[PDB]
């Protein structure tokens, strides 16, 4: 197929479409989590800003949960991804699932 | 799958009766025959 | 083979009738001659009570139990031989 | 005259597990040979080998049934 | 035309769970008991 | 809220970790304050309080990932019940042995088995590994 | 015979039974390995939260999991077929013995020299002598010379039976109207048991086979005394 | 050699068999015997899905030779998209009883 | 206060798979080696040892004296 | 209202009466074989004929009278008939297998030869050859029938189909007479067993095929067939060519090679 | 013979709600009753025969 | 809210285990079942002839 | 209303339900017969009588489990319910002949009950070999009743097979090729082709046995020149394809169940799955004399049957690995259905591998007609076929009924049945290597230990069977109605709701060609 960088750039481009609609947002995340990877921060970043243009706070939070879930028992991945997303979280006022209490069973 | 709550719930007591009646329906006739096997053989 | 005749331009009713009356029925009439000619009775062979023939492991479900279904007295002996 | 018989030897015409035809063939051969000797006024003792072989191989009930059928005229093999 | 829907596409009633229990018991129970009665019939013959 | 059987052909809500953004919102109908909250969501999310953020999440979805993935104690009930019915099975076998099975053959009596065992050894049953191989014919005893 | 709590084959009494034991060990090793591999892979596939649910490419892996099994089958077939052809080679028996199955007992015929034949019936349980085996003993044993190649011929005079002796690796069906052959060679003296191995009616369970293997000179005297 | 007396389908076919034969002469397919051809599938050019009611099941073979078919109810209203490839479908309800 | 390093984020499933399948293969050779020593070689050596000095006549004489035979007293 | 071309059949009693008639025939043959009574068997034969008659009458109603046989229905019936015929070919296969097994290795009871000692086979150049020319002829006349039908010629269709049926009947009578005249019977060992069972199942299929042709004859008399839609007639022609082909195999195997 | 298929098509297509097996009229009902009576009666008879055959008639 | 397994789980598991072990122990040892274990290392061979 | 619907049915769903009720009732008879077998064997000495009665029970056990339980449930029951829904068809090609296939079974079952009631039963083995099954050694009506029972079950499945093949070839959406139908549909079509070709051969052979018994023919009687071995060839020419018929619809359900509970949209390697089932069906017609390795067949014949039989491991191993590869990466849902399917993968593999051991004619000389064969086939049948049926039943019960099972009870039922079947059958490997024969009412004393443990296992399986009845009762008693089902986009049979209307796909699916 293609390099890692080309895979990521294609996904970044997908979510960065200015008039991305709600259906494309869902289709893109539901497809993306079928792969054997945790998405790069720059992909999640483009998907969070797409949530912002669609005025959908709750799906921004759900996308953070699914990053954490795709990492399985590799517990170092989620905290690294949140770290890299902080300036975007701060800029858009996205609270994480932990700051919301939504990580409690 | 999701489903509605039971339309006619079957409580623990009711399940105990259904389970008991079910097991008896298998055990008692066969038990009756096998218990009487010796009256059959020598008859 | 191709058999040895000819037609083939189109395979229609006329051709197949031509073959029914021009080939098939005449063959039947020939075999019929040939047979109604080699017919009339051939002599019955001496009876020998071979144990692999005239098998009876269970009486048949009709007549006296001992006669095959299309028993022909002239040519089918019973296990004890030909009938009176 | 070439004796010391232990049992029927391996016979390459009947190499497999089913040996029914081996028994039958030697039974036939013996009785054909004995008939040819008793015809042409001669010695049945040249037939003895076949008798030894079929006696070794053949179940007693088969021999005995074949002997009764030859006496009755119902033996179906050609002798 | 026929009843459609849960509890209606079957040849037995499930309107009452206790009548259902009795019917299921007769139905499975008769199948289960039969070989024991046939063995019994055979022993009692000879 | 309330899901109806006659909705089967419509896109429906599901909590699955491999399908994180389901086809419809958990809650479709909104009260007066829920409508004001959806308007407020159109402005900067930093102005939303934590409570408001939670309430937007709970409009869109039913359970969080942590909720839907939680472990349960069901295994205890399943393993315990299975052992209970396996234990009930032994009751059947005790009844069968008492009422159905008669005395076993006299060849299992202790003196018979002792004699049979000797004879098995005198005939060298399985002398290579299986049986007589474990008997010591020089010291007249089972090999240690 | 079998002994209590036995797991595997009766100890081999003939060189052929010995080959079968080694070939079974080779096969069972392959059996245990494949089913351990399967159980292990199963548990591997089911013990992770990592997922990959998109379409997976099949052609690369289908090669391995088609060529590996073919090679393993070949590694079974080679020793299996070597032994097949062994049990079939020419050998020159010194003795032929016939056995006829009946309902429900075996008869035996040793008619190389004399007319020797007798019936062989299970000893009823109520008449076993102390130390004798329930269902296995017969009144008249099949006495045979040890260390010699014997041709056995098997048939039936009524329904099907099957003449078997697990210790020697033997089982030949007994079919009326047919004469089936097998060869028997015991490396040791002693008593070797088998049981009828085709369902043949009311006493199928109760028509065993007991061979008694002894030196040739004892065999000849026994033969003579049975006439 | 030849004469007539054998009715034709035109003269004697009846019921559904006649309807399908009469529709076929008009180039029409009310009984769904033919596979419809795809349009380009975009939102401006959706596959048009006829129906006699207000929903119908669609199966989408997303790429040629897929063995997996994707199935979903298509409802009356705005075009819907295949949940696997996104191709657009739109229901065009009603009629049939001529 | 220090950033976390970037971890491996791709092919985690394929990587776990590759590790355990190689594990399973090494275990399999370990079991084949064990089995040839504890079952198969042990069997061949039992038969070889039993027969190397086996005296069948003497075996018979013990059986015959123990009274087991119908044809030999 | 449906918008596919397939036939939803009205609920029907004939599957149940057909199943019961199968019970009555089999428990009837048992009665006959072991308790000396024909009563159940005759009731089972009767309900079987009644079931077949109504079931197939109803198929005629649904197709000729009600128009349910669209091309897709008709195509399914083609597959069904082909599959059915395949199953009948395998049934005959097991009798041919019995015949070759017994004749290729004839056992000592028979004399070790084939035909067995004391068996005197029919001469395959006499009535068996006549039979062969009869059934080959009726494969020509039925093909003439089919082309007449397709060409819309009512009178030559009826004439060719009548000729085909008369030849089936002649075959059947020749064979009944040959059964009567044969010096060996079903009880004459594996020769009579393979001969009568294989030719007898064959003769039964000739009677079944002739009956089916006679049904097509009367439906054609009643104008049921169009020059393009006539599956009943095709199915009967296929079955008929099946019966002819089985005969060629019997003739070559049992009457000629096995003589 | 003249072609009377059209009359039959009108009969069997009449919208009277009858299943095809009874749509011919009164004779269909009679033949049905005869068939089902022989099948049910003959099945009861076979059970009686099974009961009789199940015991030795010594 | 605790479900059935939270409230009853531990008890079903403890009681099921105890009952199963007790009744199988009783069945295996106290009612006269003949298991016919190996005589190896257990039976003293006795003269039979 | 009632009679019209349930006795005069022409509906694929209702007929599917009739078959499921019939096979559930057969299952109770089968289970009782298996418990009588194991009560006799659970202690040394004679419980019931001599071998006649014991083998009447063994014979009936096998005929009930095969012909009345497994085939009606998998092909009649699941095949009728699911095959038309899975291809968007409105019914079967021949919906009225479909109903006759069903109604032929109660009378077939009645003839089999009759044969055990009259005289002394048919104690012949389910293979019904002559001369034991002939009119001298089994005089009177029992064996003829048994033959007629098989003739009816034969006709039923032959008409069934014609119906399924036609429906699956002819009634798909015009855009759907055969390579777009689900695997379960494939498995039923392939099974149907095997029924179509194999049953007529069995019908010919048992007809010859009927005539040997009643018309003085002598096909299998050496006195008339016949050969008992001929019957064995005819029988096993059917009997080997029959064992693939019993497992193929099971392989199709396993593929759907594994795919579904792994959260996948498709089985791994679809075309390899199709190829494997066709290859198994083909190879299944050229291996039958592996059932005859002791009858005295030539050596090269035994070498060919050994090698050709082994080759079946190849396509079969493709399937097993593809099931594992379907699990791989799944979001695994541990439903009771998934547990039955995972047990199936492992226990079927074990039984297939002991089948490969028996395929070696040299070792089979010693294993043939012993309990090693019994162990082999109960792993593939009472673990394989049965676990597939139980998995398919728990999976599709909510579609057929509109009601859910209690999943905790269904998991308890699985755990019981798993322990019981393994405890029953695992020790029979030891009884077979050590020489215990088949078809024995009693055994020499050394075999006591394994027989006792095996009988205790069977009682554990009885408890699971009884629990299953109660679990079905509980579901219908509580009435929890289904609301939503996942993955409908790749499981079309669920898309009409639960249960689906009587008439589904009256308007066919729309599928374009592109
Ligand atoms: C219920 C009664 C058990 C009795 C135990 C024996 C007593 C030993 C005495 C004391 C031992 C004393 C030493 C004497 C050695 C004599 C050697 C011999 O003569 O040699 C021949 C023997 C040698 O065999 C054995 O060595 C015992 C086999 C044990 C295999 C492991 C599975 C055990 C599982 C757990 C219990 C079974 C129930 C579930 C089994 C599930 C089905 C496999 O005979 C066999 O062939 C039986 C094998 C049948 C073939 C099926 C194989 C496929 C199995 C599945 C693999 C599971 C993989 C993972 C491992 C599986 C983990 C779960
Ligand atoms: C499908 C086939 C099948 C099944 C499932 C079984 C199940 C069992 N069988 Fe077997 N058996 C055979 C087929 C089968 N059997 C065959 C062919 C023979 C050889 C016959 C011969 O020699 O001639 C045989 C022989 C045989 C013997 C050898 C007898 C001998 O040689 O002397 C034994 C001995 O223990 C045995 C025991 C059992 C036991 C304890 C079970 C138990 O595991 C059974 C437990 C119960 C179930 C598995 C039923 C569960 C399900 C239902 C009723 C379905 C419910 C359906 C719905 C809810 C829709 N059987
Ligand atoms: C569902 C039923 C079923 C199935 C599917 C099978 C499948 C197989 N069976 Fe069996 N069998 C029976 C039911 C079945 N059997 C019955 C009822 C009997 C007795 C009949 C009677 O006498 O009453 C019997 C008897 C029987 C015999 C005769 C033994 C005798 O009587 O002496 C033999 C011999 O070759 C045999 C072999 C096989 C083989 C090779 C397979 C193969 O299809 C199995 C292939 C599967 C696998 C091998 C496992 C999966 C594969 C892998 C994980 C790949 C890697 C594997 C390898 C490299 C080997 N079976
Ligand atoms: C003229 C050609 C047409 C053939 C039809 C003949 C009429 C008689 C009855 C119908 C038979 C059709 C089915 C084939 C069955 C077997 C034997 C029939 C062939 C036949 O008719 O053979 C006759 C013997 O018939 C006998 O026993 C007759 C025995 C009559 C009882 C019929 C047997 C019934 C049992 C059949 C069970 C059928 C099982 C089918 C299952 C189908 C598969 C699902 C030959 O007569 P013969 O005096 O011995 O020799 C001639 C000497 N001069
Ligand atoms: C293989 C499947 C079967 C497995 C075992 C089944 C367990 C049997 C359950 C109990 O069955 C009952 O047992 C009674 C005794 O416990 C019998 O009473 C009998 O014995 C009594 C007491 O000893 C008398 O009171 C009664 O009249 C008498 O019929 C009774 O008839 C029978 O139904």
């Amino acid at each position: 197929h293609e390099t890692d960088e080309e895979f990521d750039a294609r996904w970044v481009t997908y979510f960065n479409k200015p008039d991305i609609d709600a259906w494309e947002l869902r289709k893109g995340m539901n497809t993306l989590v079928g792969y054997d990877l945790v998405p790069e921060p720059k992909i999640i970043d483009a998907a969070l800003r797409a949530c912002r243009r669609l005025n959908d706070f709750a799906s921004a939070v759900r996308i953070l949960e699914v990053v954490k879930d795709k990492a399985g028992p590799h517990k170092e991945i989620y905290p690294y991804v949140i770290q890299e997303l902080r300036p975007t979280l701060n800029e858009l006022g996205i609270s994480t699932p932990e700051e919301l209490g939504l990580d409690k069973v | 799958i999701t489903a509605k709550p039971a339309k006619t719930p079957t409580s623990p007591k009711e399940q105990a009766i259904g389970l008991s009646v079910t097991f008896l329906s298998f055990l008692l006739p066969a038990g009756w025959v096998l218990y009487h096997l010796d009256n059959y053989k020598k008859s | 083979a191709s058999a040895a005749k000819g037609d083939h331009g189109g395979t229609g009713a006329r051709t197949w009738r031509f073959l029914t009356f021009g080939l098939a029925l005449p063959s039947v009439a020939l075999c019929t001659l040939n047979s109604w000619l080699h017919s009339g009775h051939r002599e019955r062979p001496a009876f020998i009570p071979y144990h692999h023939l005239r098998i009876r492991t269970k009486p048949f479900s009709w007549g006296d139990g001992n006669h095959t279904f299309f028993h022909n007295p002239r040519v089918n002996p019973l296990p004890t031989g030909y009938e009176k | 005259k070439i004796k010391n018989y232990q049992t029927a030897p391996f016979d390459s015409r009947f190499p497999n597990q089913n040996q029914t035809r081996n028994c039958w063939q030697n039974y036939l051969d013996f009785h054909r040979c004995e008939k040819a000797m008793t015809a042409k006024g001669g010695d049945v003792s040249v037939c003895e080998w076949y008798r030894r072989v079929y006696k070794s191989l053949c179940p007693i009930s088969w021999v005995s049934t074949w002997d009764d059928r030859r006496a009755e005229g119902t033996f179906p093999g050609k002798i | 035309h026929y009843e459609e829907g849960p509890g209606k596409n079957i040849p037995f009633s499930v309107e009452n769970k206790w009548r259902l229990l009795a019917m299921m018991t007769l139905f499975f129970g008769s199948g289960f008991a039969a070989p024991f009665f046939i063995v019994r019939h055979q022993l009692l013959k000879k | 809220s309330v899901v109806k059987s006659e909705d089967y052909a419509l896109p429906s809500y599901v909590d699955r970790r491999d399908y994180p953004l389901p086809d419809v919102a958990h809650v479709k109908n909104l009260s007066a304050s829920q409508k004001a909250l959806k308007e407020k969501e159109k402005a900067s999310w930093s102005s939303l309080s934590i409570d408001e953020k939670v309430e937007l999440y709970r409009l869109k979805f039913k359970e969080s990932f942590a909720e839907m993935n939680r472990s349960t104690n069901e295994w205890k009930t399943v393993v315990g019940a299975a052992m209970f019915f396996i234990g009930f099975t032994a009751l059947l076998l005790i009844w069968e042995k008492h009422y159905v099975y008669g005395p076993i053959p006299h060849t299992f009596e202790e003196e018979w088995v002792a004699k049979q065992t000797k004879r098995m050894l005198d005939m060298k049953v399985a002398p290579i590994q299986g049986f007589s191989a474990k008997w010591d014919y020089d010291k007249n005893e089972w090999k240690k | 015979m079998a002994y209590p709590m036995q797991l595997g084959f009766q100890d081999a009494t003939s060189p052929i039974m010995e080959e079968l034991l080694h070939f079974h060990d080779h096969t069972l090793m392959i059996v245990f390995l494949i089913s351990s591999l399967v159980l292990y892979i199963i548990s591997l596939m089911l013990t992770t939260k990592l997922t990959h649910t998109s379409t997976m490419d099949a052609q690369e892996v289908e090669t391995i999991w088609t060529i590996l099994p073919a090679i393993i089958l070949i590694l079974i077939a080679l020793p299996s077929l070597r032994i097949l052809y062994m049990m079939d080679e020419i050998n020159n028996p010194s003795l032929t013995v016939k056995t006829m199955g009946h309902q429900w007992y075996w008869s035996y015929e040793y008619t190389d020299y004399e007319d020797l034949s007798f019936d062989s019936y299970m000893i009823p349980t109520s008449e076993l002598k102390p130390g004798e085996l329930r269902l296995l003993e017969v009144d008249n044993r099949v006495v045979l010379p040890m260390e010699m190649t014997i041709r056995m011929l098997v048939s039936s005079e009524d329904v099907l039976h099957s003449w078997a002796v697990p210790s020697l690796g033997l089982k030949t069906d007994a079919i009326p109207g047919r004469l089936n052959q097998t060869t028997l060679m015991s490396s040791r003296p002693g008593l070797y048991y088998g049981q009828c191995s085709e369902i043949c009616g009311s006493n199928h369970s109760f028509m065993p086979i007991v061979l008694e293997l002894v030196p040739l000179k004892y065999f000849e005297k026994w033969s003579a005394s049975m006439l | 050699a030849s004469g007539g007396g054998v009715p034709t389908d035109e003269e004697q076919a009846t019921g559904l068999e006649r309807e399908v034969m009469l529709a076929a002469r008009k180039g029409q397919d009310p009984y769904n015997i033919l596979a419809p051809k795809a349009t380009s599938g975009t939102k401006e050019d959706p596959n048009l899905v006829p129906s006699i009611t207000n929903k119908r099941i669609v199966g989408c073979i997303c790429e040629e030779d897929n063995s997996t078919v994707i199935w979903f109810w298509l409802h009356k209203g705005e075009a819907q998209r295949c949940p696997s490839c996104g191709t657009h479908y739109k229901l065009v309800p009603h009629q049939l009883a001529h | 206060s220090t950033a976390l390093a970037k971890p491996q984020m791709r092919g985690l499933l394929a990587r776990r798979l590759r590790f355990h399948i190689v594990g399973a293969f090494m275990v399999s050779l370990g079991f084949a080696t064990f089995y040839k020593f504890a079952v198969a070689e042990k069997r061949k050596k039992a038969y070889a040892d039993f027969y190397r000095n086996y005296d069948s006549m003497k075996d018979f004489e013990e059986m015959r004296k123990a009274g087991i035979f119908q044809s030999a007293k | 209202h449906q918008t596919h071309a397939y036939h939803m059949v009205n609920p029907s009693p004939w599957p149940l009466t057909g199943a019961l008639s199968a019970l009555l025939m089999t428990s009837g043959l048992t009665m006959w074989f072991h308790f000396n009574s024909m009563t159940l068997l005759m009731i089972g034969l009767t309900t079987n004929m009644l079931t077949m008659y109504q079931w197939w009458r109803d198929v005629i109603r649904e197709s000729t009278f009600q128009g349910h046989h669209t091309p897709a229905v008709q195509k399914g019936l083609r597959y069904g008939m082909i599959l059915f015929i395949i199953s009948e070919v395998l049934f005959f296969t097991g009798f041919f297998w019995a015949f070759y097994h017994s004749s290729l290795a004839p056992t000592p009871e028979l004399g070790g030869c084939w035909p067995p000692t004391g068996i005197h086979p029919l001469n395959p150049l006499e009535v068996p050859l006549l039979n062969t020319s009869v059934l080959l002829a009726s494969g020509v006349s039925i093909t003439w029938a089919h082309h007449s039908l397709m060409e819309g010629d009512r009178k030559h269709m009826l004439q060719a189909l009548f000729i085909t049926i008369t030849l089936g009947v002649y075959f059947t009578l020749l064979q009944a007479s040959e059964y009567y005249e044969a010096p060996f019977t079903i009880s004459d060992g594996v020769y009579g067993s393979t001969f009568f069972v294989a030719t007898g199942f064959h003769g039964l299929h000739v009677i079944i095929g002739s009956t089916f042709l006679i049904v097509c004859f009367f439906r054609q008399l009643k104008f049921h067939f169009t020059s393009n839609h006539h599956f009943g007639f095709e199915a009967a022609a296929w079955y008929w060519h099946f019966v002819d082909v089985v005969w060629l195999f019997l003739y070559v195997s049992i009457y000629w090679w096995g003589s | 013979f003249e072609n009377r298929v059209a009359e039959k098509q009108k009969l069997f297509q009449e919208d009277n709600g009858l299943p095809v097996h009874l749509k011919g009229g009164a004779t269909d009902n009679i033949l049905y009753r005869v068939t089902m009576t022989l099948c049910l009666g003959g099945t009861l008879y076979s059970l009686y025969c099974l009961g009789w055959a199940s015991f030795p008639h010594k | 809210a605790p479900d059935f397994h939270d409230k009853y789980g531990n008890a079903v598991l403890a009681s099921g285990a105890t009952f199963c072990v007790a009744v199988w122990v009783y069945m295996a040892t106290q009612i006269g079942i003949e298991w016919n274990p190996s005589p190896v290392g257990r039976v003293t061979p006795k003269e039979w002839r | 209303m009632f009679i019209n619907r349930w006795l005069f049915s022409t509906n694929h769903k209702d007929i599917g339900t009739l078959y499921l009720l019939f096979g559930a009732w057969a299952g109770m008879v089968g289970t009782a017969l298996s418990l009588l077998i194991r009560a006799e064997l659970g202690q040394p000495g004679t419980l019931l009588g001599d071998d006649q009665i014991y083998n009447v029970v063994v014979t009936a056990h096998a005929f009930v489990m095969i012909f009345f339980m497994v085939m009606p449930i998998m092909i009649g029951g699941f095949g009728n319910w699911l095959v038309p829904l899975m291809i968007g068809a409105p019914d079967m090609a021949f919906p009225r002949m479909n109903n006759m296939s069903f109604w032929l079974l109660p009378p077939s079952f009645l003839l089999l009950l009759a044969s055990s009631m009259v005289e002394a039963g048919a104690g012949t083995g389910w293979t019904v070999y002559p001369p034991l099954a002939g009119n001298l050694a089994h005089a009177g009506a029992s064996v003829d009743l048994t033959i007629f029972s098989l003739h009816l079950a034969g006709v039923s499945s032959i008409l069934g097979a014609i119906n399924f093949i036609t429906t699956i070839i002819n009634m798909k959406p015009p855009a759907m090729s055969q390579y777009q139908t689900p695997l379960f549909v494939w498995s039923v079509m392939i099974t149907a082709v095997l029924l179509l070709l194999s049953l007529p051969v069995l019908a010919a052979g048992i007809t010859m046995l009927l005539t040997d018994r009643n018309l003085n023919t002598t096909f299998f009687d050496p006195a008339g020149g016949g050969d008992p071995i001929l019957y064995q060839h005819l029988f096993w020419f059917f009997g080997h394809p029959e064992v693939y018929i019993l497992i193929l619809p099971g392989f199709g359900m396993i593929s759907h169940i594994v795919t579904y509970y792994s959260g996948k949209k498709e089985p791994f390697g679809y075309m390899g799955m199709v190829w494997a089932m066709m290859s198994i069906g083909f190879l299944g017609f050229i291996v039958w004399a592996h059932h005859m390795f002791t009858v005295g067949m030539d050596v090269d014949t035994r070498a060919y049957f050994t090698s050709a039989t082994m080759i079946i491991a190849i396509p079969t191993g493709v399937k097993v690995f593809s099931w594992l590869a379907t699990l791989h990466g799944g979001n695994i849902k541990w439903s009771p259905a998934m547990m039955w399917a995972l047990g199936f993968i492992f226990l079927f593999t074990v039984g297939g591998l002991t089948g490969i051991v028996l395929a070696n004619s040299s070792l089979d000389i010693v294993l043939h007609d012993t309990y090693y064969v019994v162990a082999h086939f109960h792993y593939v049948l009472s673990m394989g076929a049965v676990f597939a049926i139980m998995g398919g039943f728990v999976h599709w019960f909510p579609l057929f009924s509109g009601y859910t099972l209690n999943d905790t009870w269904a998991k308890i039922h699985f755990a019981i049945m798993f322990v019981g079947v393994n405890m029953t059958f695992f020790p029979q490997h030891f009884l077979g290597l050590s020489g215990m024969p088949r078809r024995y009412s009693d055994y020499p004393d050394a075999y006591t230990m394994w027989n006792t443990i095996s009988s205790m296992g069977s009682f554990i399986s009885l408890t699971a069977v009884m629990l299953m009845v109660f679990i079905i009762w509980e579901a219908f008693a509580s009435k929890r109605e289904v609301l939503t089902v996942d993955l409908t986009t790749t499981n079309l049979e669920w898309l009409n709701g639960c249960p689906p209307p009587y008439h589904t796909f009256e308007e066919p699916t729309y599928v374009n060609l592109k």
